[PDB]
Order: structure tokens, then sequence, then C-alpha cells
């Protein structure tokens, strides 16, 4: 297991760790999170009690360094840092653990939820979407725009998702206009999978990351990207059978985890009806269709 | 965007523009079969591509062979229209290329946009105007050229004859849409109005009779009266 200690908690804040969350009171003796399962990425996220503006947070992997949190009263936020003195870090943590000033990451042993949401998500691929090379961890917040959003504006602080545009020359081969516009298989299989992503695992990782950014930070740019990558698959007549099966699992766990009270803003009615009921893969998403129909029949 | 009376000169700004009507591209007759089923048979059609300012009409004839062995013909017809318009633009010298293409039906927007991706500065737009260009086939010399064609073929016309010598394009387009609306509403009566007087003839290089200014006023009155008559017959007014 691994640990993210906090120097202190000087402002009241709701802290999230993956899909879990808890409240810390102003100057309460909180010194971080322990028993974090090694082997997956994680995200620690914040929403200040006195200013719900700016959800923000940090994607990290405890195998790539020792990270702690410290409040910066100038920039007004909880910042992730890396401690390079390992023995110092171990000494600090043991003291906080001995004094039981840390919350335990609350993993139920029947529960595969976080594995199922992050199966294909890899810290090295996150750091190419979120460009801040001098850190081993990656900051994301509510307001960061995507490269595509900044085409339709500080490029250093953007989300470099792969741009998907069904009416672009990249999606449409000259001489195959009707064919490629009504059937996206060329764009999916040659341009995106063979060309840009190299394999389906990297495509699903970007997809999963887009969903998690949208749900944990209320990032509109991420929500757009998630839906675009789903629609690109569903709108293709020719998709490997292994991809369709795995996509049904991916979406099933995302719908299952979405807070019901946020469904109105996190699910695009148009895109989901097309994918489930009109598209080439209308019949290929049995588990996702069933949970969507039992949980969010209003959207349909 | 899409257009209105809130600019009655924005569709008419100063840019080369074309109106593209696809109604008459895919045309069929429906008939019973020997076994009592129903079958279609296609007939020749045409794309109506018109410049409002000059009156130049690029009539692309759609020969039935285009459809042989093809499926989902109503959908293909929109994509074939888009392809032929795109090929027309590419055939024109750059200074003759349009700055705006205006489709009479919204279903043509995506097919024409996708075909024209290589021309990002040409705006593709719809219109709220209800233009009667489907009645182009009621014009005898255009119907004749479409139905005699044995192969794909493009034919150029000036749909305003020599009118621009005497009137503005605003007035010529007005006259044209009133003539086509009347032919769409009561074809026989409209044609009776246009031909009745045999001392007024259609020049061999024209589509419409050689009316004087005063006769056109009279003819325009009779077209407004026919449209009103038919509105009355329709609604019992
Ligand atoms: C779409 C509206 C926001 C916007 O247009 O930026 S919203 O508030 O419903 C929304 C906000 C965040 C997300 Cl993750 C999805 C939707
Ligand atoms: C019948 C009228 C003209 C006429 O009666 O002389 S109209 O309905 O065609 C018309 C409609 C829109 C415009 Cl931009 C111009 C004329």
């Amino acid at each position: 297991m691994n640990t993210v200690p906090f120097t202190s908690a000087p402002i009241e804040v709701t802290i999230g760790i993956d899909q879990y969350s808890f409240n810390v009171k102003e100057n309460q003796p909180f010194h971080g999170i322990k028993d974090i399962p090694i082997g997956h990425v994680h995200v620690i996220h914040f929403q200040h009690a006195d200013n719900s503006s700016m959800r923000y947070g940090y994607w990290f992997d405890c195998r790539m360094g020792n990270f702690y949190i410290q409040y910066d009263p100038k920039d007004g936020l909880y910042k992730m840092m890396e401690e390079r003195d390992g023995a110092k870090f171990e000494n600090i943590v043991h003291n906080f653990k001995e004094r039981q000033m840390m919350v335990s990451y609350p993993k139920i042993d029947e529960d595969d939820t976080w594995y199922n949401l992050t199966e294909f998500v890899q810290m090295d691929k996150i750091r190419k979407i979120v460009r801040k090379d001098e850190n081993q961890f990656s900051y994301v917040d509510s307001s960061m725009t995507t490269v595509q959003e900044n085409e339709l504006s500080d490029p250093a602080h953007s989300l470099n998702y792969t741009v998907i545009n069904f009416k672009s020359r990249e999606a449409i081969r000259p001489g195959h206009e009707m064919e490629d516009f009504l059937d996206k298989s060329y764009y999916l299989n040659t341009v995106m999978l063979q060309g840009i992503f190299k394999n389906s695992s990297n495509y699903f990782g970007e997809l999963q990351f887009a969903f998690l950014n949208a749900m944990f930070f209320g990032n509109y740019g991420s929500s757009l990207q998630w839906h675009a990558m789903i629609e690109l698959i569903c709108s293709s007549a020719t998709v490997p059978k292994h991809m369709l099966d795995k996509l049904d699992e991916i979406l099933y766990y995302q719908i299952k985890t979405l807070p019901e009270q946020y469904s109105d803003i996190l699910l695009n009615e148009r895109v989901w009806n097309i994918c489930l009921y009109s598209s080439f893969q209308k019949n290929s998403l049995h588990n996702t269709e069933k949970i969507m129909e039992n949980k969010y029949p209003e959207l349909l | 965007g899409a257009m209105n009376s809130s600019n009655y000169a924005e569709l008419f700004n100063n840019d080369i523009k074309l109106f593209v009507d696809d109604t008459n591209v895919y045309r069929v007759t429906v008939h019973k079969t020997f076994e009592g089923n129903v079958a279609t048979k296609a007939i020749n059609g045409c794309i109506f591509t018109l410049n409002p300012k000059t009156g130049h009409l690029f009539l692309k004839i759609i020969h039935t062979s285009v459809w042989a062995g093809q499926k989902r013909l109503s959908q293909l017809a929109k994509w074939k229209t888009a392809e032929e318009v795109s090929a027309l633009v590419r055939s024109l010298p750059k200074e003759e290329q349009p700055k705006q293409i205006i489709v009479t039906r919204k279903a043509m927007l995506d097919p024409l946009e996708v075909h024209m991706l290589d021309f990002p500065n040409i705006a593709i737009r719809p219109t709220e105007l209800r233009l009667p260009f489907s009645a182009a086939m009621s014009i005898d010399k255009l119907s004749d050229v479409v139905m005699k064609a044995t192969e794909p073929q493009m034919v150029l016309f000036n749909i305003y004859d020599d009118w621009l010598d005497r009137i503005s394009s605003y007035t010529a387009f007005s006259r044209l849409t009133l003539l086509l609306r009347a032919l769409k509403t009561n074809e026989e009566s409209a044609k009776m109005i246009l031909l009745s007087d045999p001392t007024i003839t259609i020049k061999s290089y024209h589509l419409w009779p050689s009316f004087t200014d005063e006769q056109w006023i009279t003819i325009e009155s009779q077209m407004r009266d026919l449209i009103l008559t038919e509105y009355g017959r329709k609604y019992n007014v």
C-alpha cells in the first residue's frame, strides 16, 4: 500500500480520492490518506467549502514517486508536491500513522469499481494529454479547455485530447464522401486506431480518462470528448468483436457509477439515443442498454 | 446562416451565389405488377442550379442509368446532387466560383458540406423562402431536353431570356418565382395564360413568350389571379 500525507488542512474542503469522498473541517487535524492500492492510477480532488468555484485535482501513481499535499495560501489551493528525500518521507508518514491522523482508502474486497473505470488508463498517457513535464503527477480542473475547444485560450493549460471531427478532411476520403460520412469505419480503424492510437487499449484509456475528468471536475471539454469517442465507434459498421464487447463493459461501469443527480448534465440525450437505438451497433451494447433503460429511462 | 425578410438584400448582398434544388433528381412512376405488387420505374431527372443575379441555369440531366443496381435511391440522390454541384464548382474558373451555395431543402446541407470540404470559404446555407423550383419541369423546353436525353448531359440556359435588358434582377427573380408558383399550382391554366394569344411567340432561343412591358404587367396580374383563384378553390373561400 501507499500514502499521500498532507502538511495540514487550513481551509474547509471536500476531498475526493477516486470515487470516494469526505469532508475536512477548517484546521481539523487531518494529515492525509493511507492504504491506497498500488497498481492503479488514482486522482485526489478538491472542492473548497467556501467557494465551490474550481473543482481541481491531481492524477498520480504511487509507484512513480512519493507525493504529498500542502496548502499554498498565496494561490489559494491544495498543491501536490514530490518529496525526493525518501527517508524523510517515510519518517513523516510513520508519525502521522502512529498518531492516526490519516483516513484509510476505503476499499471493499468485493469491489472492482476502480479497476473497472481505469483498466486502460496509464499515467504515461495522461502526461501527454496534460502537459507539465517537470512533475510526475498531472493537475486538471473544472475550467481547463481542450485543444479542440481552443480552435473554435492559454495553450499551456489545455487538455490535449485527440481531436475528432466527423466533417473534416481527416475523417473523409476524397471520392468516398457518402461512404465515409454514413459509415465511420475508415476514420475509426485506419485514421484513429492504426494511425493515431496504435491500438484499442490506448483509445479506451483516453475514453476512460475523458469520462473521469468530466465526472470528477465537471469539465465540459472532457464530456464532449467522451461522447465523441463513443459515437465514433457506434457509427462504424466494421469494428472488431473484441472492441465492441469491451466497450459494453466500459460504459456499463461508467453509467453504473454516475451520480443520478448529475445525469441531466453528464449524459447527452442525442448521442445516447443514436448509439443505442439508431446506430450500426444498436444491438451490440446489451449490458449498457439494460442499465441505461433501468436507471435513466427518462433520457430515452 | 439560414435567410429571411429581416435582410431582403443579404441573400442579395454582391457575392456570386447559386440556388440548388434537388427535387427533380430522382423521379419515378409507381405501377402495379402482374402479381399485384407495386413497383417503381425511374425516369430522367435534373439538378436545377441557378444564379438569381444573372439568370444562368446549370441544368444537369440525370439519366436513369445512374440508378442501375443501386440501393436507397432517395438517399443516394442527395449525395449524387452534392457530387455534381461540387464538380461544377471545380470546373468553373476561380473568379466565377460561388461565395455562397443555397439549398432549397435542408437535407442537402450535410451532403453538400461534406463534398465541399476542400472549399472552406464557400458558405453552404438553407433558406426559409419557399421557392417553386420543382416546377422547372413545367417549362416545356426544359422538360423536353431532360426526357430526350440518352446519357448524362449538362445544358446551360438563361431562365430570364432577355429580361435583364429592361428590368432589374430583383424584378426578374420576382417574375420567375410568380410564374413557377402559378405553374406549380395550376399547370394547365398557367400555360393557357402564357400562350392563349398566338400573336405573341416564344423566340427559338428563349423559354418564355416575347411580352412587351405592358403585356408582362397583364400576364403577371393573371398569374396573381390564378393563384388566388386556386387558394379559393382549395379552402372553400
Ligand atoms: C453543459 C453545461 C455547461 C457548459 O455548457 O459548459 S452544463 O452545466 O450543463 C455542463 C457542465 C459540465 C459538464 Cl461536465 C457537462 C455539462
Ligand atoms: C408573388 C410576389 C411577387 C409579386 O406578387 O409580384 S412573391 O410572393 O413572389 C415575392 C416573395 C418574396 C420576394 Cl423576395 C419577392 C416576391
